């Protein structure tokens, strides 16, 4: 059986200038031919650590890899809101003429920021949507940290289907999250109610933004 | 110490190439 | 040192599709050339490498999908019975936890044809106060395959522009939105929305309200 990396936890969460640790274990022993990958989207993955320990060019000291055999951990200390990222080890060996090559499944890692309450913006369905069949509303979610919540109201009905949501990587510099909620109707739905509200929830604080079919 | 099979480590060996 | 990859589409279930990883600046031959995969918000797998005249593959790999060299700077993957388990970002590798990385290439396995987006303007409400500085935005709605390309003002206007991932529909269809925040120097302000797999180009002029 191919050697299996398991990687431990799945998300781990720091403030900023803390630290967090990460597992990686090996089912078979790899000596020390292991390395860790950090990967944000826009650019694949990037190599941090290689032979369990060296650094990778670039890459500042306050990353640490340890461990031998078959137990591994990445260290990253002084967090920042740049080294908000997924982390993968990956297992690199060749052994017995066969390449141990396996990743793990990753940790996520969540930097905490300064906290900042969101603000919302609403857009009514561009006039051409109807004609469609479907009509798609989208709220936005600007600028905020910890993470919020999302709901929509239609004439003051909570909506149960229809809704999707996408969340940007957290902010490089301030740890910040930005967020679009779509709510998704037929034209006969949409076209049958009068009022379409985003309600955006921060631990107990709401900011809603609205709108009413007739007048956009 | 090396016994069996040894280990390659093939992270060095690119990061040496 | 530079990688690409290239070869990434639409392929219908049960069909076959071959990736190209094209090196310059090296030579392939003094490296372990490997190929990795990552489906949509899953993690990194290994599929297999090539070293010189050597190949090696994951066990869930074998048969299945095929590396071999196709030039001095071409390593090919041959995959085969395709199904949306395989639906992934590809990428190749210089050596086996190496840093050199391609920027990956998607492979979308899907019955639906090629399918261009409708591109809807994203404004606020007419007749809500206005203001001299507002975020406008484009719904790029009902798209296969990803990727679609977003840009403002024929990439002119770059700061503070929010494009959000785009997420899959159960219908299997794409969507995502993109908004920034403009004055009246960026105005009049046009989401452009390339599509590459249908050759598609759309140019929508944003008006600052839905009036």
């Amino acid at each position: 059986a191919d050697v299996v990396m398991t990687q431990t936890p799945s998300s781990v969460s720091a403030a900023v200038g803390g630290t967090v640790t990460m597992k990686c274990q090996a089912s078979q022993s790899i000596s020390t031919a292991l390395v860790w990958y950090q990967q944000k989207p826009g650019q694949p993955p990037k190599l941090l650590i290689r032979s369990t320990s060296t650094l990778a060019s670039g890459v500042p000291s306050r990353f640490k890899g340890s461990g031998s055999g078959t137990q591994f951990t990445l260290t990253i200390s002084d967090l920042e809101c740049a080294d908000a990222a997924t982390y993968y080890c990956q297992s690199a060996a060749l052994i017995g003429g066969v390449v141990f090559g396996a990743f793990g499944g990753g940790t996520e890692v969540v930097v905490r920021g300064d906290p900042v309450a969101p603000t919302v913006l609403i857009f009514p369905p561009a006039a051409d949507q109807v004609a469609t069949g479907t009509v798609t509303i989208v709220c936005v979610a600007n600028k905020y940290f910890p993470d919020v919540t999302v709901t929509w109201e239609v004439d003051g009905t909570t909506q149960t289907t229809g809704i999707e949501n996408s969340k940007t990587p957290q902010n490089s510099a301030d740890c910040t999250y930005n967020l679009s909620s779509t709510l998704t109707l037929t034209s006969t739905q949409y076209n049958s109610h009068k009022e379409y509200t985003c309600k955006v929830t921060q631990g107990t604080t709401s900011v809603v933004q609205s709108f009413n079919r007739g007048d956009c | 110490i090396p016994n069996g099979y040894l280990v390659l480590d093939l992270s060095m060996q690119e990061a040496l190439s | 040192q530079s990688l690409e990859e290239s070869g990434g589409g639409l392929v219908t279930p049960g069909g076959i599709l071959t990736l190209t990883c094209t090196a310059s600046g090296f030579d392939i031959s003094r490296h372990y050339m490997t190929w990795v995969r990552q489906a949509p918000g899953e993690g990194l797998e290994w599929i297999g490498s090539i070293y010189g005249g050597s190949t090696y593959y994951a066990s869930w790999a074998k048969g299945r999908f095929t590396i071999s060299k196709t030039s001095s700077t071409t390593v090919d993957l041959k995959m085969t019975s395709l199904t949306t388990e395989d639906t992934a970002t590809y990428f190749c590798v210089r050596g086996v936890g190496g840093g050199l990385w391609g920027p990956g290439t998607l492979v979308t396995v899907s019955s639906g044809q090629p399918k261009a987006p409708s591109v809807f303007p994203l404004a606020p409400c007419c007749g809500d106060t206005p203001s001299s500085t507002v975020t406008l935005g484009c719904l790029v709605k009902g798209y296969l395959p990803e990727p679609v390309t977003v840009t403002w003002n024929s990439g002119t206007l770059t700061n503070g522009v929010r494009t959000f991932p785009s997420v899959r529909q159960s219908s299997g269809l794409y969507s995502l939105s993109s908004v920034v925040s403009v004055t009246s120097s960026s105005q009049p302000v046009t989401c452009n929305v390339a599509h590459p797999a249908t050759n598609t180009k759309v140019d929508k002029t944003v008006a600052p309200s839905t009036c």
